[PDB]
């Protein structure tokens, strides 16, 4: 019932990161701290790194075990955003705007980095443990694709939202918003997929399915509360983010169609502002008047 | 924003469910009165101002030299006696940007209207100043308008030709190839456009002496043209523009259609460079009957018989062609290559298509040539002799390549005066005059031409202008017989005024005498068929106003007879494009494309209301997009029986009609006698 | 050397079906006699069914096993070009042309038939013998996709070039053009793929990859050759689009480093109708001796 | 495969540790006794073939006239008397494949090597029988090699021009530009390479007659030309190939070089259109000191001081340019746009380096001209003089437009045979002969030029193969002195023979008496240095040949003070593409590129070792990447400084190689003497 309309939706939104023009940002990112530019270019690095993970393992390995020739276009169409158009982009905004020095040592500190490897090997080892016809990896998988989508990329974004909202590097928050805008149809449609498996299933097997899905969460919570920490104490942001990664596990529970977990907080009001002519052959009788 | 365009713009603001078409009179009133007089330089006297514009390299002081400047100061109070007013801001506006006299830096305004009507009539009278201010009163009331190129640059020094429109016959020849670039860099230069025929050029495939499969063929040579037309730019405010024509029996007729196809490769497709092909009746007859027609190779043929394809008659060597072993040919379908045709002009409106049995049954000048290929604006119809430009150490054998001087009659404000002869008269002159102080140094062919043929176009407009202020349809019978009525006493009177001049000096057109004016076959129609208006509502129109009868037309073949022609060519009717908002006139006899015109020059939004346009006449005032083809071309064929070169005829298309549509039109044009299509304009 | 390159020709040649208007290909086809109707539609279920294979296992199979994320990502772009763009846009000729039930028909004999079955499971058998971490096997699967993509395409696209050389079917021919376009550039892409394979091997093996591509090329050459009088014999075209084979044959060689086969061949004007060192600045001293 | 094929490729077969370079003789015999016996036209008599080949359009009936049969059969005699064999399979090869007379069908040989001598010396002798011997001998022994157009073309009915290279000087004239073009297609119709001089041509953005910032520059005359060259394709045979020159100090200099970047766009960048840079010493000096340059406008300064900015010495006249506020520039970094020249290098082989300075201080008609360019393979460096080439009915004032006829001296059959002598003055004179027998009827500047400067390029070729097969490394110090003695000694004998040549005719070349010939100037360093060999090894390589001593030269500028001097350029080393291959010699002067070369022809790949590569000489054939560039930069000048014109270098360069090691290179290259750089290959 909803295939077609995704279809439509995703190659209608269709964008290149080349539409946006980012030398318009030079002079917000050159006013800003080094402090600022550290945690911003480590962000979309973080970013990056999940990224390519979907477009390389995440999206193709689910196209791959889910029915159907029109679902496959669609997941398919959203492996290539991952990796053609999303991860990209970032390359662009980071070629813009830092020399390469500092761009090798941040490719560098995604490698080194704890919670990072961390959030990528479970993530990662969830897509690569689905076994052919066997829908309950696959729902595992799907269940960490869309933690991936509406949850784990938030603690990245909420620094280029933060940043739109103000006005500053508005070109580099463009193509975020972009991405966003993205990310949220990808999570549905995943969602709905996942849904469909655990629907199958017997009252037992769904409670079991409850019990994984909301230990992931916890365990990919817990995780990302260090991350967060770490990437933002240095701007005085982590309780800020904290909050708006909690209101996005929120609505990667509801994606999957499970109740919210966590409670309602007030986000940063900023962050909320940063959201042919028709051939006809010739008659004989055209010929005579 | 300028005040002069927001009263402009309060034309479209719909007050009483009525447009507000008199808020252009006080636009183009706060136009002048807030930026023409402050920056008009005005001198203590005229002769302060003469010679300060003949001091500064402004005008030419040959032309001026011929009158006492009582003379010019009598003309030029001429001019200012009328107290001529703009009706709208368009016309103003078009006149101070694109004619009007600028100082050296662009910054402030020299000539007024009424200045550069009496340096243009001075011009033209050349020391007679009864004779400029004939011309003055005739500019002035705008019964005759000038082309762009004569009316923007005669009397100025640094000034480029008074011709514009130019055609050339390029032979099969490296030589001739190479002479062709050339002499259209040099027309080009001068601000001209360049028409060249590509049809004696052989095909691609055909030998270079002995050696096969080594001419690149037409399209090589269009390359060669197109690159030469966007080096000769003139800065590139007007960049160089080219036609080339191919006959639809040219070998290479669909690689020449290729290059204006939108999937075309940039080693192929021309970008500067318009087409034109030539179909004689012959391919539309094979087409008719769906037979295999066959496109051959120029050079096969010209080894075979000796002369080139387009200078034999295809109704009658078709068949030798087909069944001669020694000339080399391609099958083609002749539907499908209209059907192509048809598809490429709904894409690009390319080709032009010129009906050449149309334009040469008809022809004057068959003696001397038939007429083989178009101008750029594909209304230029005349005979032309290909030249043979040889080594550097021989001598040129020079032919004859087309050009004349064009002029439009103002049909409203003709008719409103009742002057149609004197008009025509006058305007004669004029371009008689244009003719012969034209001299193109870097152009042989048009040069001996322009001595030898002594052709001139004169032309009109605001044919639907005329009719809708005036209660007729564009596609009713009445404006056909009004149009027919008009443009016979407009051939009349033009071929009059050349008699007279061949008479007064004593001299014709090179080989007159063999052309259908010596023979007496042109005036046929004239002297059994009577012209005069069939309806009462159109003989009104006349009245007041002699129309030539049959005796007329008997006592003008005798005159004729017994003191030549002047002119080979009179009457083309061309697109007249920027002069038709001075003009107040509706463009060229084609009907309006819109009511209301919006345009954006620079930053700015403004609207042009067809002249006169009002609600008393809004539904007359039809727009060429919602009026059948099939009877505009009955119109143009109307009006072209009294027009001995072609009319600009622009196909005005629906996005809704196919291409089986644009074939029908097409074809019902050649039925119907027309001449030329310029343009398939698609809404 | 290569990849970013392929990238941006690939992302500016995106387009899709909806762009090209079909209907008015209704005004021709009705023209054409029935072995002509019958041939088209055979010709287009052929490269249908073969397109599929390489969107769903193909692509996303190269994808899986070469190392790389910019390779990875081009080629996921073109997965989505097959699954998103190329199904969509055959799927919409059939039901421009035909009544489903016939478009039913056609699929189960072309799903039934000996030559296009031959191919198909020759080219899908490559696919599926790709081993993980073995270089070997995956050269020869990116043998299989070139003369996929360069070569057995062509005896199918072959008719739709025909009609559009001549004037006929237009629309759907212009449609076919752009993914001739597509399958052009996918050919050389993967052909540059398996070249750096063949370059990384010992000279023997070299010789016993060469043996192994020419063997293939013959044995799908053989296989085309009949495919080709079953289809074409019938509207008396066979002879010509024979040349056109070979010529393509060729063209897929010369993508996969090779020399070319067949001799040269002129190919039907109607068809034919229808188709950096290192900058280092001189810091003086360098002007004397 | 053909036999000859597999025999050919069994070389790279090692057997024993080694290639079996004796396969190659195996290779070619199986090739002549399988192939070219097979498919050779034989007839009963010469006569007979004589006839065949005069009727059927082959030959020229007018220079074998000249002869009676008796003398024309013991010429035919003295070519077969030698029994010459082809050593290699790609000597017989490529002269079978590109010289020798084929059927018009291409499918039988009508001409042996024998023939092709034969009919090349009877050519060369007009009438001479024992000239005609001597030109045998000279060619069969294969000690001189005619150029491709006069070995290919000499006695051939259907036959392009003898001249390949011609440089013409464009003016800052729309009629001049359009005259370029057509003599570009003229000369690349007769199939030589066309080197146009671009400097004189203003800049971008400015002024044409009063109308400022109009001009598109050189750029938009390249587009023209490369179109030009493109559609004159030489009968779709082979490419249409040209050259460009601009000098370093036109402001165009970084649109010029712009042309050839990889990611130029279309409408800027060039196909067919090599680029020459010319560098005089100011530029060199302003890097040097890294003082910010100025590029210049040709048209401010030729307004300012009535020359061309070429026209000037830009030691003198760059200050004075700077200085002068009504001259037009704009600054410029000289060791930027060096950088950039290194890049453009590395990228894509151009543009080509003419160190203007380097060519003028030797050069010995600086009183007729300066050299300004060079030819398309940059070699040829004469005094020009530019056309003004007016109006269709004024008269041009046609100038010199260099074009000279090219001639090889193959070093190893010379030095073996002792005769470096004799065939340098029999070479002169059948230079002299393509020189007064060469009438191109579209040119008449290059035509003026070759009646009045008589120059002929007298090249080498073999020095690498020589020296490898006599123990020499190419960078040693003993190559360069058998160059410079070898160099010498043909300088000597080619001023010796155009001054007997001179004293025969009793004319000069004209304006000799203003040359340093006439003054002695030329002589200073020949009558003041002693140059035979300074190594006992070489001394040795020239026993039995009298090499000229300090009297000696003395002599000879007596005698050419005396009797004056024919030709006013004597010797350029051209590169010698294919005819080396025939000859089985290195190309030109330069080192070569591989031992062992890797061609495949058709279908099959063919092996070509270097002529003379054995066991013994494996090492001293060192190929040119593989050398030290400083190296043959000094081999270079060794030669350059007994070379009248230039010499085609080639710059082999290595991956690894930076923009700062060919920029190091280049300027290595301006400080030895260097007069122009070729190419930048890297491996
Ligand atoms: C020289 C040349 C000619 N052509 C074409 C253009 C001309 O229309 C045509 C005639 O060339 P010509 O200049 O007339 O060549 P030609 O006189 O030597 O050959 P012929 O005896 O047949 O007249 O050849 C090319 O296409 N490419 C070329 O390079
Ligand atoms: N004074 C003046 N007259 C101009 C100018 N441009 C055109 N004219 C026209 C207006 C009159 O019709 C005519 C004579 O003007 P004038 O020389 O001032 O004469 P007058 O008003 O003393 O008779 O010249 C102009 O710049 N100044
Ligand atoms: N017979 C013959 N001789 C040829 C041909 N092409 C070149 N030649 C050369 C070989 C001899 O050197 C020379 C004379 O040959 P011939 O006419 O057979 O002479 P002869 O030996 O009968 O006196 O011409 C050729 O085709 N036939
Ligand atoms: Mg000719
Ligand atoms: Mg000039
Ligand atoms: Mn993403
Ligand atoms: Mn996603
Ligand atoms: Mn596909
Ligand atoms: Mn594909």
């Amino acid at each position: 019932d909803f295939t077609q309309m995704f279809y439509n939706q995703n190659v209608k939104q269709f964008w290149l990161p080349e539409e946006i023009a980012l030398n318009g940002d030079l002079l917000t990112w050159k006013y800003l701290g080094k402090n600022e530019q550290d945690t911003y270019m480590k962000v979309l690095a973080g970013l990056t790194l999940l990224d390519t993970e979907q477009g390389n393992t995440g999206m193709p390995i689910v196209a791959e075990h889910v029915d159907g020739h029109q679902r496959k276009a669609v997941l398919n169409f959203m492996a290539m955003m991952e990796n053609a158009v999303h991860a990209k982009s970032y390359s662009n905004i980071f070629m813009t705007l830092a020399p390469t020095e500092t761009i090798n040592e941040v490719f560098e500190w995604v490698k080194q980095n704890k919670y990072l490897q961390k959030k990528a090997q479970m993530i990662v080892g969830l897509y690569k443990a689905i076994q052919k016809d066997d829908e309950i990896s696959l729902f595992k998988a799907m269940v960490a694709s869309v933690y991936l989508e509406s949850f784990l990329f938030y603690s990245g974004f909420y620094y280029p939202l933060y940043f739109y909202g103000q006005g500053k590097l508005m070109q580099s928050g463009e193509i975020i918003n972009l991405i966003l805008r993205d990310e949220a149809i990808h999570g549905v449609y995943v969602g709905l997929l996942a849904q469909e498996i655990y629907n199958k299933q017997t009252e037992e097997k769904k409670a079991e399915l409850r019990e994984f899905a909301i230990d992931l969460l916890n365990q990919l919570y817990e995780n990302e509360l260090e991350y967060t920490e770490d990437l933002y104490d240095q701007v005085g942001l982590s309780h800020d983010v904290k909050k708006f990664i909690r209101y996005n596990a929120n609505k990667a529970l509801m994606n999957l169609g499970f109740d919210p977990y966590f409670e309602e907080e007030d986000i940063n009001p900023i962050v909320l502002n940063g959201l042919k002519a028709t051939v006809e052959p010739l008659k004989d009788d055209d010929f005579y008047f | 924003v300028p005040k002069w365009i927001q009263l402009n713009n309060e034309i479209m603001i719909q007050k009483d469910g009525k447009f507000q078409f008199d808020k252009d009179k006080e636009a183009v009133h706060s136009y002048f009165v807030d930026y023409i007089n402050q920056n008009t330089v005005f001198f203590h006297n005229l002769k302060e101002k003469l010679d300060y514009l003949v001091e500064n390299q402004y005008y030419e002081e040959e032309f001026l030299s011929l009158y006492s400047f009582e003379d010019i100061k009598e003309v030029f109070k001429t001019a200012y006696a009328k107290k001529f007013r703009f009706p709208s801001f368009m016309s103003a506006f078009k006149f101070y940007n694109d004619y009007a006299l600028k100082t050296n830096d662009k910054k402030k305004i020299l000539e007024r209207y009424e200045d550069r009507i009496s340096i243009v009539a001075l011009f033209f009278a050349n020391g007679d100043t009864e004779k400029a201010k004939e011309y003055v009163n005739l500019m002035i009331n705008q019964e005759y308008q000038p082309s762009t190129p004569t009316f923007l640059n005669a009397g100025r020094k640094r000034r480029g030709e008074l011709v514009s429109c130019f055609l050339l016959e390029v032979n099969d020849s490296l030589n001739d190839i190479s002479r062709a670039i050339d002499i259209s860099m040099q027309l080009s230069k001068l601000g001209g456009g360049v028409s060249l025929n590509l049809s004696k050029l052989r095909a691609k495939g055909e030998a270079i002496k002995d050696v096969e499969n080594a001419t690149k063929g037409v399209v090589g040579v269009m390359k060669l043209l197109d690159n030469a037309f966007r080096y000769a730019d003139q800065m590139g405010q007007r960049q160089g523009s080219g036609a080339a024509y191919l006959n639809i029996f040219h070998r290479d007729i669909n690689d020449f259609l290729d290059t204006k196809k939108i999937s075309a490769d940039e080693d192929v497709r021309v970008k500067t460079l318009s087409i034109g092909v030539v179909i004689p009746d012959k391919f539309v007859e094979l087409a008719r009957e769906d037979k295999a027609a066959y496109v051959f190779y120029p050079h096969t043929i010209y080894k075979e018989y000796g002369q080139h394809m387009d200078e034999m008659d295809m109704n009658e060597m078709y068949d030798k062609f087909v069944d001669n072993p020694r000339v080399k040919k391609e099958k083609i379908n002749p539907r499908k290559l209209l059907e192509k045709l048809a598809m490429l002009r709904s894409e690009s409106g390319y080709p032009y298509i010129m009906f050449q049995d149309n334009v040469n049954k008809v022809h004057a000048n068959n003696h001397i040539s038939k007429v083989k290929f178009s101008n750029l604006c594909s209304e230029v119809l005349q005979a032309s002799q290909v030249s043979s430009y040889t080594d550097y150490d021989e001598e040129d054998e020079i032919g004859l390549d087309i050009s004349c001087n064009l002029g439009s009659l103002n049909i409203l404000n003709v008719m409103e005066h009742k002057s149609i002869e004197k008009t025509v008269k006058l305007a004669t002159d004029s371009l008689t005059h244009v003719s012969e102080t034209t001299d193109i140094r870097n152009a042989p062919a048009v040069r001996r031409a322009n001595k030898a043929m002594k052709s001139i176009g004169l032309g009109a407009m605001n044919l639907h202008g005329y009719l809708a202020q005036n209660g007729i349809a564009y596609e009713s019978p009445e404006a056909r017989d009004f149009a027919n009525t008009f443009f016979m006493m407009v051939n009349f009177y033009s071929i009059q005024r050349s008699a007279e001049i061949a008479k007064e000096k004593g001299e014709t057109f090179d080989q007159y005498e063999g052309s259908t004016y010596a023979t007496g076959e042109y005036f046929d129609k004239y002297v059994s068929t009577d012209f005069s208006p069939k309806y009462e509502k159109i003989a009104n129109l006349f009245e007041g106003m002699h129309i030539p009868t049959t005796e007329d037309w008997k006592k003008l073949k005798a005159f004729v007879a017994e003191h030549g022609m002047y002119h080979s060519y009179r009457l083309c009717i061309a697109p007249t494009g920027s002069i038709s908002y001075v003009q107040s006139s509706t463009a060229s006899v084609m009907p309006i494309m819109e009511r209301i015109e919006e345009r954006t020059y620079g930053n700015s939004k403004t609207y042009y209301p067809m002249p006169g346009l009002a609600s008393n006449n809004w539904f007359f005032y039809k727009e060429a997009y919602d009026m059948d083809m099939f009877k505009v071309v009955d119109m143009i064929a109307t009006i072209q029986q009294h027009i001995d070169q072609g009319i600009s005829f622009t196909l005005f298309l629906k996005d809704t009609m196919t291409t089986r549509d644009l074939n029908r039109i097409d074809l019902y044009a050649h039925h119907r006698g027309i001449k030329t299509i310029y343009y398939a304009r698609t809404k």
